[PDB]
RNA sequence: UUUGCUCCACACAAUAUAGAUGGAUACGAAUAAGGCGUCCUUGUGGCGUCGCUGAACCAUAGCAGGCUAGCAACGGUGCACUUGGCGGAAAGGCCUUGGGUGCUUGCUGGCGAAUUGCAAUGUCAUUUUGCGUGGGGAUAAAUCAUUUGUAUACGACUUAGA
RNA sequence: GCCCUGAAAAUGGAUGGCGCUCAAGCGUGUUACCUAUACUCUACCGUCAGGGUUGAUAUGAUGCCCUGACGAGUAGGCAGGCGUGGAGGUCAGUGACGAAGCCUAGACCGUAAGGUCGGGUCGAACGGCCUCUAGUGCAGAUCUUGGUGGUAGUAGCAAAUA
RNA sequence: AGAACUGGCGAUGCGGGAUGAACCGAACGUAGAGUUAAGGUGCCGGAAUACACGCUCAUCAGACACCACAAAAGGUGUUAG
């Protein structure tokens, strides 16, 4: 009778996509990334910094 | 504001009951609305719908 | 924040002023303008003269009487340029105009009491240093006002009577200032010093 | 359509309105420019 | 001792409106001192009360009251929309009103 | 417009059977975001080679941040603006802290001195003119002297309140 | 005694008077839609008598309910009255205007010992 | 009923400018008053304290008559009559008061203040 | 509603009164530790002409 | 006209509010310049200082502010007198001398407050008038009617009449 | 580019007005802000549509209930309702202890047509429901008949000597 | 005056264009809250006497579509080129 949406109601948010229990504790949406910091070619930079 | 694709509030066009006040004929109908809503048989649906037809759609067989 | 905001007129620019003074009335705030002949207007003298002359020829045909009355008194000018800035035809507008009082020079009541100023209207806080402005009293006189002299005479009187009051206040301020100088350095004055005073 | 034959208007407008003056004694709207140097003399009078 | 104001001086300006259609269901008050929508927020909720004097005395007073409450900021000069159990008179545009400090959040 | 961003967008027609790996074209575009950047890209591109969004693709679209975002520099400019009359070429100079802001000052100077909307404006030769004396306009040649200095006459202290009690000074 | 009735709203309380029912005394206050081609009230302008739309219909939950959550039912004589012996909480007995001052008192006497709410318990109650 | 009527000085004591002297209207009124004063005597009242309380004169059935206007048209010549009626009352003194006591309905915090007030003083 | 207003005849509970001091003393002994706090408390509140509760601090 | 009329101090009823709820807190002139202090040889001077808002200054603690005890100062100060002066631009206000009288939160005490029950403006301003107090003061005219003609359609105007 | 000139018409006069001159102008870019019967959520009405539901020792399955959408509208079409005269039936209906009618800035119901009640007035019939029936609903028609205004105590009642 | 396509108006209110059948926005059950469109935010009037770059001085300024008209031709006025 009432369209209680998720996003601002953790109770319904779990009544659909039960993965929001695991997503919570795991954090996930904020989980860090790997610093596989490589290097961009010398060409890339001289063409990006052209006149 | 809505760009109606279709003509709003179409009264369907089909009959929902016999235009007559034939008490007995109205009983058969209440008998068949039931059958056509519980038996599930396609037969009752046609027979029910068939009671609502005027004398020009109930030709003398 | 006070019941009456006596507003000094000198330097102010008609329109700008007229507007804030008009919003303060339609807000309940009571107001009284003073020195309306020291009131300035944008544009040079000759322009503001033609503009009054192009309004001076605007009267009702069949009866120059029931026509648009052309007031020459600086107070009434600034006022007509404030009327158009209020719904004076409604009771509310009629009412707001009864909170307003525009005076030439500075009459007896509004002289013993402090008059303020509106920065957002003032000439020397607007007009790009260089543009030619116009003094009201000057224009008005050249369009019917016949009391230019009478005021210059009275304010001259008041300015000297006031200058004498401030001279007493000049030494009286320095008087208490000198007592406040030695009262400082004391244990009760240094207590407030840390308490932001 | 114009007047046809321009002719001086009848009457002086600066003498309006032609209403019955308030009092029988014509008020003296203005008196001579004051001369602070002469004897203190009178400026008008009341005749018949 | 001489002052006892536990509220703030607000002025009832005009009703929420357009160029030619005012909606009396909502008013607009210019609170004393407030001038920004950020610092206006601290007044939201604060039950408002327009106090006026009547001739005929009711349950026991000749000074009846109109209750309201700030509902939201409005504009950029610290004005706030207010609603009352019964919308305001209109004869009160330029009438000093009272903004209390409750419900208090501090 | 907003705060520009000198985007770098390269396109290269589209890999056709006969001509695979087509000569890429790099355009140093200006705009307030990326889509305006791309649009403006074909816009100029199709005004050089028979190539438009339908026949081509957007290789890469990387932004281009200023070299020394705190190094006040002189700028040289060449603009191909279409005035109401027809179209003209010109060279203005805007000494500022970056290409992006100097071009922002330019565009609004194009709207003030020659009423030309961003739409009737093509930005040609735009680079930082190295040494002075290379400054062809005196209005820039001005702020280029031995340890300059100047006052700010008539300060106009903007008021917060409606009324004052202290009639305003303009000393600085 | 009235069954728990939801807050009775009305949406529009001001009666719908014919347009100009004030201008001319001939034009009765009785509502009538303006069929006119130029009629401003029909064209529905900004500031003219709001016409009776169906949208002003009342909550079927509170339609016919008088201020005391009771639907009023006209009562002729006592025989007619006892139709409410089993609905003292839903209806209110309304004595008709053609009921004698003597008969009314008999009806009230019956309606009181039955627990019915007579809406007009003052009709011809001359002391 | 005074449009185009003449002006007169005698109408100053009332505050108007228009005032006529309806000799007939008066003779029928003072003539009828004569009758009122006489009814008061046979009813036994004070000929002094007597004053007119209610005097109402309204339209009567217009006496019909005709007049001939040019081109042989017949325009009416109505005779608007009256229906005067009045009441001479004995003038009584003391308007009196006979005011209502007024049942006060003050709230508990409205009594409290009255209680706390008459608690510091009398 | 039959006396209105015939004073009290209902004032206070000797209990409630004594219970005050039972606590009053406890805090009173706490207030004479912080200077002027007794004065600050025997003092009422009020907003001054040029007092802003939003840009204020308590 | 039986004592009507008016001014003051009140007293109580009526009365309304374009809207008190700490204080409208007085140079002038300038603004590509000023204020303030101060110095001399007094100037369109020298020197110091300040501004960047009133976000100031004043007021402000006490049953809307009570009852008492003082301490220290003799200041501040409210009301009502009083002295002298100033102000006519709408002066109707500002300044002053001296008594009086209440308070003083500049410092320290002691009592009081509750039940308005967990908020309900929670009533404290000033406007007008009326009816009753007793206390001063003052004893007219206008209009109509008559009259005139410098006036006039009528009103109006202008004269005259104990 | 801005600006000046080129730029002459009749009642006084219109960037809408006032007024605006580092604008409240012209150009531009940035924000925040404002408010339509539109958009979003919700409540209520109605229409439409899709379904549910005999169910027992109860009362409407042209019933109750759930569900979704939509609502402008002259000419016009249809459907559902309100009202009036009279007809068959019905309430063993109302009534001289006051019917009908009329009055009522008195109350209630209905979106509405209208219905209902109190008070007043009044004096002899009348109403609800089920059907039947029609000379069945008025603001116009330079409508008919009758009646009454403003006009207006106005025009004017002035030839024939008095 | 007469055609084409489309949209309107007619028949359609509403908010803006001061004002207006046709333009901008937008289509109407009755309410509430929110958010906007169009258009605007000195005062009239709800909304910044907001921000920034500039240009402009007119003894006949200029002021935002339909829209309430202005030109060819001139200016050592000034700005930029």
């Amino acid at each position: 009778v009432l369209k209680k949406n998720p996003l601002k109601n953790k109770q319904v948010l779990l009544r659909l996509n039960p993965y929001a229990k695991v997503f919570a504790a795991e954090k996930l949406g904020s989980k860090k990334a790997e610093k596989t910091g490589t290097k961009p070619a010398a060409v890339f930079t001289e063409t990006l910094k052209h006149d | 504001g809505i760009d109606h694709t279709s003509k709003q509030h179409k009264r369907s066009g089909h009959r929902t009951a016999p235009k007559s006040d034939n008490v007995y004929l109205k009983l058969l109908v209440k008998l068949y609305t039931f059958l056509a809503r519980r038996t599930d048989a396609p037969f009752n649906k046609v027979v029910l719908k068939a009671l609502f037809l005027s004398k020009i759609n109930r030709p003398p067989v | 924040v006070e019941p009456v905001v006596v507003i000094d007129g000198k330097g102010h620019l008609v329109g700008r002023l007229a507007s804030v003074v008009a919003k303060q009335l339609l807000n309940g705030q009571k107001i009284v303008v003073v020195r309306a002949e020291e009131l300035n207007i944008s544009g040079e003298f000759f322009r503001n003269k033609l503009k009054y002359h192009d309004f001076l020829r605007k009267a009702t045909a069949f009866n120059k009487t029931r026509g648009p009355f052309h007031f020459r008194a600086p107070s009434r000018i600034f006022y007509k340029a404030l009327r158009g800035m209020v719904s004076h035809k409604t009771a509310r507008g009629k009412a707001a105009l009864e909170r307003l009082k525009v005076f030439e020079g500075i009459p007896p009541p509004y002289d013993k009491k402090k008059r303020v100023v509106v920065p957002q209207a003032l000439r020397v806080l607007r007009l790009k240093p260089g543009r030619k402005y116009t003094t009201l009293g000057k224009l008005s006189t050249s369009v019917g006002w016949k009391y230019e002299d009478v005021v210059a005479k009275l304010e001259a009187k008041r300015k000297v009577s006031s200058a004498e009051y401030y001279a007493k206040k000049r030494a009286f301020t320095k008087k208490v200032a000198s007592a406040n100088a030695t009262a400082a350095e004391s244990d009760v004055a240094k207590q407030l010093a840390a308490l932001g005073y | 359509s114009h007047r046809k034959y321009e002719a001086p208007r009848h009457g002086h407008l600066g003498f309006l309105p032609r209403k019955r003056a308030a009092s029988i004694r014509a008020r003296v709207k203005a008196f001579p420019k004051d001369d602070r140097s002469k004897p203190v003399a009178l400026t008008s009078f009341l005749g018949y | 001792a001489e002052s006892h104001r536990l509220y703030v001086k607000g002025k009832h300006l005009s009703y929420q409106r357009s160029k030619r259609v005012n909606n009396p269901n909502v008013s607009l008050i210019k609170i004393e001192g407030v001038a920004t929508p950020q610092d206006a927020q601290f007044y939201l909720g604060k039950r408002i009360a327009y106090v006026y004097r009547a001739s005929k005395e009711v349950r026991g007073s000749k000074i009846r009251v109109m209750w309201g409450k700030v509902t939201r900021t409005h504009g950029n000069s610290g004005v706030v929309r207010a609603t009352f159990r019964n919308n305001l008179p209109a004869k009160t545009f330029g009438a000093s009103v009272r903004i209390f400090l409750y419900p208090s959040n501090i | 417009m907003a705060h520009f961003k000198e985007y770098q967008v390269i396109g290269r027609r589209l890999p056709t059977e006969s001509v695979p790996e087509p000569k890429l074209f790099r355009m140093r575009i200006f705009a307030s975001n990326e889509v305006i950047a791309k649009s403006r890209y074909w816009y100029f591109l199709q005004k050089l080679h028979k190539v438009k969004k339908a026949s081509g693709e957007i290789v890469s679209i990387n932004q281009i941040n200023e070299a020394h975002p705190t190094k006040v520099k002189n700028f040289g400019v060449w603009v191909r603006y279409d005035s109401r009359s027809g179209t003209h070429n010109m060279y203005k100079e805007i000494r500022d802290v970056s290409r992006v802001a100097a071009v922002e000052t330019l565009y609004q100077d194009m709207a003030a001195r020659h009423r030309a909307r961003f739409r009737s404006i093509h930005i040609l030769k735009v680079a930082e003119i190295e040494k002075t004396a290379d400054v062809k306009r005196q209005y820039v040649k001005q702020f280029l002297t031995k340890d300059l200095k100047f006052p700010l006459p008539h300060r106009v202290q903007k008021s917060t309140k409606t009324f004052s009690y202290k009639r305003p000074s303009t000393f600085y | 005694a009235s069954l728990p009735h939801p807050k009775i709203v009305k949406k529009h309380t001001k009666k719908f008077k014919r347009h100009h029912s004030d201008r001319y005394h001939r034009v009765a206050e009785n509502w009538r839609k303006q069929k006119g081609i130029d009629s401003v009230v029909r064209r529905r302008f900004r500031g003219n008598i709001s016409q009776p739309k169906i949208g002003y219909g009342s909550n079927k939950k509170t339609k016919f309910l008088s201020p005391s959550g009771h639907k009023t039912f006209l009562v002729a004589n006592v025989k007619d009255l006892e139709t409410l012996t089993m609905h003292t909480k839903t209806y209110a007995a309304e004595i008709a205007h053609n009921i004698s001052a003597k008969n009314r008192v008999v009806i009230l006497a019956r309606a009181k010992a039955l627990g019915i709410k007579v809406t007009n318990p003052k009709g011809r109650l001359a002391l | 009923f005074n449009s185009s009527i003449g002006r007169t000085a005698q109408g100053k004591e009332f505050g108007v400018t228009k005032a006529r002297w309806p000799a007939k209207s008066v003779k029928f009124v003072q003539g009828l008053l004569q009758n009122a004063a006489a009814n008061a005597e046979a009813k036994g009242l004070d000929a002094t304290k007597l004053y007119v309380s209610h005097i109402q004169v309204n339209q009567a059935p217009k006496q019909r008559r005709r007049t001939y206007r040019a081109h042989g048209r017949i325009n009416k010549y109505e005779s608007s009559p009256s229906h005067i009626e009045l009441v001479v009352t004995e003038k009584e003194e003391a308007v009196a008061k006979a005011a209502e006591k007024k049942v006060v309905r003050l709230t508990s915090r409205q009594r409290g203040r009255i209680a706390a007030q008459k608690r510091i003083a009398a | 509603a039959n006396l209105f207003p015939e004073q009290q005849n209902k004032e206070i509970k000797a209990e409630r009164v004594e219970d005050q001091k039972v606590v009053d003393k406890a805090l009173i002994a706490e207030i004479k530790k912080t200077p002027l706090l007794k004065q600050y408390l025997s003092a009422s509140f009020s907003l001054k002409n040029g007092d802003k509760p939003h840009m204020l601090k308590f």
